[PDB]
């Protein structure tokens, strides 16, 4: 709208979206390590045995 | 009949612009001509 408010809400829009993307792109950074463990633990005998 | 004729005018208007936009989305409020009210309140203690 010709408004100062609608622009500002659209600012919140662009802004919150950028936060979500930064997070999910960092998930595949976190998750590649978390998944690396599981495939190590899945193949690792207990030392006692 | 005084007269079939008259002299009507056009619509007023207002917006939230300088300090009305800030407070509206920060403090959550707004006032007609906050610039005016702000000028007159501050000046008023400068005599």
């Amino acid at each position: 709208d010709g408004t100062g408010i609608s622009l500002h809400r659209q600012l919140r829009a662009i802004q919150q979206l950028a936060r979500n993307v930064q997070a999910v792109l960092g998930a595949f950074e976190r998750g590649t390590a978390d998944q690396m463990l599981h495939v190590l633990l899945e193949k690792a005998p207990p030392l006692a045995l | 009949e005084d007269t079939e004729a008259d002299v009507p005018v056009t619509y007023g208007e207002m917006v939230l612009n300088g300090a009305n936009l800030v407070t509206a989305l920060v403090m959550g409020k707004a006032v007609r001509s906050l610039d005016d009210v702000g000028r007159h309140l501050l000046d008023m203690q400068e005599e």
